[PDB]
Parts: structure tokens; C-alpha cells; sequence
RNA sequence: CAGGGCCCAUUCGGGUCUUGUAAUUGGAAUGAGUACAAUGUAAAUACCUUAACGAGGAACAAUUGGAGGGCAAGUCUGGUG
């Protein structure tokens, strides 16, 4: 905001809850690099596309679309809910290769 | 077989149906005109496209 | 040509859920009894009774048309009047 | 005393309805609850008289969408004020859904034979 | 909600004080912390607040996060009789 | 062209023609002009023409 | 165009909506065709678009009460 | 009011050279129709010709069937259930 003023609110309410003294808390904010490689960030792009109104495949091609062209090895996007009926169903939107099991999908895989 | 029934309910959602009154519009040419239109909207004016030219599209 | 004799709530086969709405008819020329189907929403409040209805075939070359379980015929004047001007009124009965 | 309107058709017809409309509604601009009870309510319902079963059930359908028009309109008016979502806010623990965009996918469900190449 | 009008005015001063106030949603713990006044009275009150555009909320974790608005500002401005300008929050 | 035709105004010989699918022979072709008994060809305006210039002439006198 | 009529009590309403009833009525008498057209409809339509919420329900109930009698009516009349 | 290189080598400036929208305005043009007259005809009517009148947006206002597929044309909005 203009000179920071909605991170100054925001560092007040972390104060009030928190009880912490006040200028002993600060807050800063930060770029996120390779936002293509952040499950977090696209499916919360997602989130947004469906309620600002976009078609649901249109999204869901286009958010695997993107991750793979930033350089991901696999992206991998379920939906799952009520589309035009009462029986709810499961679509799976992939591309590339992921592993499943062992210590490797800690390190490299993020959901 | 069952040639009896409820002829109770013969019109029922054309009486149901709201009344929306017709807007009024321009009038549209007639002939020639028309088929002048017609081409300018489909050959020289291309305003609308997605690549693939459609005819009535639905709001995307 | 026709005259009415009554009025019937002939059901549809399967899968279909519905009352089609057909009258018997005496045809003139013949005496022959005939089903025919008043074709549109509402329109059996024309076809009440007695009446002068012109029929035709549904288009089958002589077959059951549709889901409507053997009639092979459609009303489409009551009165002198179509039944389409009546539907979108255009025209209205006379009286009888 | 009405000689002024003696049209026998539809389109002459409509000149009668629009200048009734011109009539009848500023009353509604003073008296505004002596319109609506002793005015409005048995006007209607006499000038319903006359038609028969279809065209009466066509008038309670017609009143009934003016119903939900004008209480959509209002909704739009009560949360504007309101910052965000529904009534209460923050408070609520209600919030506020959207609809879905399916496009034409969906309906009658099947396998969709038209793929899409690539994505805007 | 009937509260007498000084604790009104108490959370209304306290709001335009900090910009902010924090609120746990436990009815009947009868004691804020921040301000004197019972801790149903800072929920209710600013529950009637956020139900005219003037603060918003977020609940996270069960504590009832209030930041007031740019309505927020000149309302309370008309209310506390303040002079212009006056908002912590507001300027930096 | 199409109303110029319809409209009377055109004439491929000394003879005018209101059809416009006519087909014409390609001797024929340098002989299409303006009727004589019309505006375009000219010696009287017509209809609009001539009401203008009376409501001119009526203000004038 | 509307010269005859002012706003000041519910009683001289009355009048005027008796007046209205004797002037709109026999429109249906000569062509009961464009009765149940434009007319009639779309003019209760206008009539009740400038008003308050809970007075066109009871618009709507009085008319649902009246068609049923009729229903009734018929009914008896064929049987 | 929604668009191309370029004159410019004067960064988001006129945009010539066009293409279409306009609760923006202008005159021109004409028949459908009406009608002296003549022609037409056995006598007329009509056609062909022609004085006089006859236009412009609520006027002199094109329908009939359709819009899942076959088979052109809805990623609509209300109603019924
Ligand atoms: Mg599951
Ligand atoms: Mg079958
Ligand atoms: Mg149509
Ligand atoms: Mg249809
Ligand atoms: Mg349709
Ligand atoms: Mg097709």
C-alpha cells in the first residue's frame, strides 16, 4: 500500500494477538521466485479462476500448461466435486512423469 | 391400456409461463439489404473471432 | 373429416412419463372409428365435443409416430379453424 | 366517461395500455399507502374478472418474476454498504459462494471429443 | 445491544486509537484485555461496526481480526468530534 | 447500381432498362449512359427536387 | 389525457378504481382475443411494478383465491 | 466512434490511403398508390406512356420454419420439474 499501510495494520494485528511489545515485531515482504514451482501459488491461481468465473478445463489445462513450460519435471491437478449433477466426479489433469512412494517425493514433489 | 389419464393438467406450463412483453427494435432491412448485412457482418467486419469465427456466441 | 366422439389420456411407452392427449373421431365418409392426436400445449381445450376436425398422418406413411402407443393420425382444424391459429391466436372458434 | 380510446386492434390497442401506464402509475408518487391498499389491490383484481383460467394463471406467473426482480435488486442494495460477502462480514462464518463456468461440458456428461491444443 | 454509552465510546476511542483490535471470541470471559469493559461488548459492538461497511473482520484461529476502513475513518471522525486527520492507522 | 437501374435512370441503347440481370452484348457495353428523360441526363429535376425549390421560392415570395 | 382525477382519500379512490372498472371492462367484450394479449396482462404488470413487496403477494393471493372458486365453478357447471 | 506501413525518422502526436458501428445531422432518387389526358378496346378494365399528388424511421414496418446430432445457426436468461 502507500508507504506500507496495510502491512503496518498487519503488523498491529500481529501484536495484539500475540502480545508482543510494541517495535519488537516486524514484518517484511518478498518476491517468490519460480512461481510456476509452487503448488501452493497454483492452486490458489486456480482458486481464483474458477470464482472469478473462468471455464474449469480452460484453468485446469492452463495452470499444467504453465507449470511444465517453468520447468517442472511433472504437474499433476485433480478436481473433484458436483459438475452439472447430483453424483459428484473426480477429473485428473497431468503431464510428465511423478513418482509416488519413497524419501525422493518429499524432497521434489510439493502438493 | 391405460386410455384414461388426468386431462386435468393439459396446459399447464403455457399458463405458467410469465408474460414477457416483446422490446421493440429497428426495423431490419429487407432483401438486398439484408443480404448486404449479412456479408459485411460475415466477410469484411470479422470483429468478433476466437480463432474459429462463430455466428451467436454465448458470453465467454 | 371427423366428428368427436371422446376425449382420451393415452399414456406413452417406455422410457417416457406422460398423458398424450388423443380424441376419438367417426370419420364422415366412412363411419370409421379413428385416434387422432391434438398436437400441441393446450390445444385439447379446442377439440372438446362433437366436433368437425380434419385429420392427417403424422408422417410415418401409415406407422405409430412416436412414444404414443397406436395412434397413426394428428387434428388440424377444429371447427373450420387450425389448430395453429387457435395455438398462437391468431383466429378464435366460432361457438359451435 | 371514457370515449377517448375506441381502438380495435392489437397495435391500436397499445396506444390505450401505455397511456392507462401514463395514468395510473404518478398516483403512486403521492398517497403512497393509499395507493397500494385501496387503489392497486381491486383494480387488478377487476380487471382480472373478465379473463378465463390460462390468462388469470399467466398474471400470478407475470406478479411472481416481478417478485423475484425486485428483491434481487434489493439484495444488490443491503450488501453494498456491507464490505465483504454476505451480511455481517467477518463475523458471519457464512461466506460467499460463485457459480462455476462449465461452458457446454458437462451437461447430458460425457467424454469430450474437443481437446484443447493450448491455453491462453 | 444494550451497553451503557461510556464503554461505547470507549471502544470506539480505543478502535480509532490502534487502527486495529483483536478480540478472542469467548463470551462470558467478562474482561478484555486492552480496554476495561466486558469482552462481549468489543465483539457485539464491532458485530454491529462490520455490519455497516465500517470494519472488516477475519476470524483465524478463533480471535476476530478488526481493521477499519476509509468509511471507518470519516464516520468515527463524525462521531468522536475529533479533528481532521487524526487516524493513527491512517498516516504512516 | 442496383437502384441507379430499378430506378430508371439508365438506358443501354436510346432505350432504358430497369433489369438489372441484362446481360449486355459487349458492343453494346459503350452505349450504356443516363436516360434522356431523367435527372442524371438531365431538363427536369424531380419529385424532391422540385418540392425544395418550391418551399425556396415560397419563402422567398 | 388522465384530466379528471386527484389523490385524496381512500373513499374518492374507490371511485376512481370503480370508474376504471366500468372503463377498462368492455375492452374484453369486443375482442376477448387481444383481452388476454397485451392489454390486460402487461397492464397489471405495470400497475404493480411501482410497489411494495408484501402488497403484490396479497396482489397474488386474491387473484389465487378467485381462481379457485372458478375452478370450482366450472367443475360444478360440467358436473 | 474500433484499424496498416510510412510523411515524419520530432518517445503513447495528425493520422492521409481506406473498412465497419452512431439516442449525430443533410439533402437528393424513386416507385407501390392516387389521377387530368391520350393510347388500349367492339365498348371498357388493366398493361405501355404521362401532367398533378405521392418517403423515410412509433413512416409505405416480410414472412415461414428452426438453433443437441443428422443438418446452417446459443460456453445465453427466466418458467416447469
Ligand atoms: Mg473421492
Ligand atoms: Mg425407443
Ligand atoms: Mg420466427
Ligand atoms: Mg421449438
Ligand atoms: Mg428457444
Ligand atoms: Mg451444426
Amino acid at each position: 500500500g502507500e508507504n506500507g499501510r496495510r502491512i503496518n495494520e498487519l503488523t498491529l494485528l500481529v501484536q495484539k494477538r500475540f502480545k508482543y511489545a510494541p517495535g519488537t515485531i516486524v514484518l517484511y515482504a518478498e518476491r517468490v521466485q519460480d512461481r510456476g514451482l509452487s503448488a501452493v501459488a497454483q492452486a490458489e491461481s486456480m482458486k481464483f479462476k474458477l470464482l472469478n468465473g473462468l471455464a474449469i478445463r480452460r484453468a485446469a489445462y492452463g495452470v499444467v500448461r504453465y507449470v511444465m513450460e517453468s520447468g517442472a519435471k511433472g504437474c499433476e491437478v485433480v478436481v473433484s466435486g458436483k459438475l452439472r449433477a447430483a453424483r459428484a466426479k473426480a477429473m485428473k489433469f497431468a503431464d510428465g512423469f511423478l513418482i509416488h512412494s519413497g524419501q525422493p517425493v518429499n524432497d521434489f514433489i510439493d502438493t | 391400456a391405460k386410455v384414461h389419464g388426468s386431462l386435468a393438467r393439459a396446459g399447464k406450463v403455457k399458463s405458467q409461463t410469465p408474460k414477457v412483453e416483446k422490446t421493440e427494435k429497428p426495423k431490419k432491412p429487407k432483401g438486398r439489404a439484408y443480404k448486404r448485412l449479412l456479408y459485411t457482418r460475415r466477410f469484411v467486419n470479422v470483429t468478433l473471432v476466437n480463432g474459429k469465427r462463430r455466428m451467436n456466441p454465448g458470453p465467454s | 373429416k371427423g366428428i368427436v366422439l371422446e376425449k382420451l389420456g393415452i399414456e406413452s411407452k417406455q422410457p417416457n412419463s406422460a398423458i398424450r392427449k388423443c380424441v376419438r373421431v367417426q370419420l364422415i365418409k366412412n363411419g370409421k372409428k379413428v385416434t387422432a392426436f391434438v398436437p400441441n400445449d393446450g390445444c385439447l381445450n379446442f377439440v372438446d365435443e362433437n366436433d368437425e376436425v380434419l385429420l392427417a398422418g403424422f408422417g410415418r406413411k401409415g406407422k405409430a409416430k412416436g412414444d404414443i402407443p397406436g395412434v397413426r393420425f394428428k387434428v388440424v382444424k377444429v371447427s373450420g379453424v387450425s389448430l395453429l391459429a387457435l395455438w398462437k391466436e391468431k383466429k378464435e372458434k366460432p361457438r359451435s | 366517461t371514457h370515449p377517448l380510446f375506441n381502438a380495435e386492434t392489437k397495435r391500436e390497442y397499445q396506444d390505450l395500455r401505455k397511456a392507462l401506464t401514463a395514468a395510473i402509475t404518478p398516483m403512486n408518487k403521492k398517497s403512497p399507502l393509499n395507493y397500494s391498499s385501496s387503489l392497486a389491490i381491486d383494480l387488478i383484481r377487476d380487471v382480472a374478472k373478465p379473463m378465463s383460467i390460462e390468462s388469470i394463471r399467466q398474471t400470478v406467473a407475470t406478479l411472481n418474476v416481478l417478485i423475484k426482480d425486485k428483491e434481487r435488486e434489493e439484495r444488490q442494495a443491503r450488501l453494498a454498504r456491507v464490505r465483504g460477502g454476505t451480511a455481517t462480514g467477518g463475523a458471519g462464518k457464512k461466506k460467499v459462494k460463485g457459480k462455476t463456468n462449465l461452458g457446454g461440458a458437462f451437461k447430458k456428461d460425457q467424454d469430450f471429443d474437443l481437446d484443447g491444443p493450448d491455453d491462453f | 445491544m444494550l451497553m451503557p454509552k461510556e464503554d461505547r465510546n470507549k471502544i470506539h476511542q480505543y478502535l480509532f486509537q490502534e487502527g486495529v483490535v483483536v478480540a478472542k471470541k469467548d463470551f462470558n470471559q467478562a474482561k478484555h484485555e486492552e480496554i476495561d469493559t466486558k469482552n462481549l461488548y468489543v465483539i457485539k459492538a464491532l458485530q454491529s461496526l462490520t455490519s455497516k461497511g465500517y470494519v472488516k473482520t477475519q476470524f483465524s484461529w478463533q480471535y476476530y481480526y478488526y481493521t477499519l476502513t476509509e468509511e471507518g475513518v470519516e464516520y468515527l471522525r463524525e462521531y468522536l468530534n475529533l479533528p481532521e486527520h487524526i487516524v493513527p492507522g491512517t498516516y504512516i | 447500381a442496383r437502384v441507379l437501374i430499378t430506378q430508371r435512370h439508365i438506358a443501354v441503347g436510346k432505350q432504358i432498362v430497369n433489369i438489372p440481370s441484362f446481360m449486355v452484348r459487349l458492343d453494346s457495353e459503350k452505349h450504356i449512359d443516363f436516360a434522356p428523360t431523367s435527372p442524371f441526363g438531365g431538363a427536369r429535376p424531380g419529385r424532391v427536387a422540385r418540392r425544395n425549390a418550391a418551399r425556396k421560392a415560397e419563402a422567398s415570395g
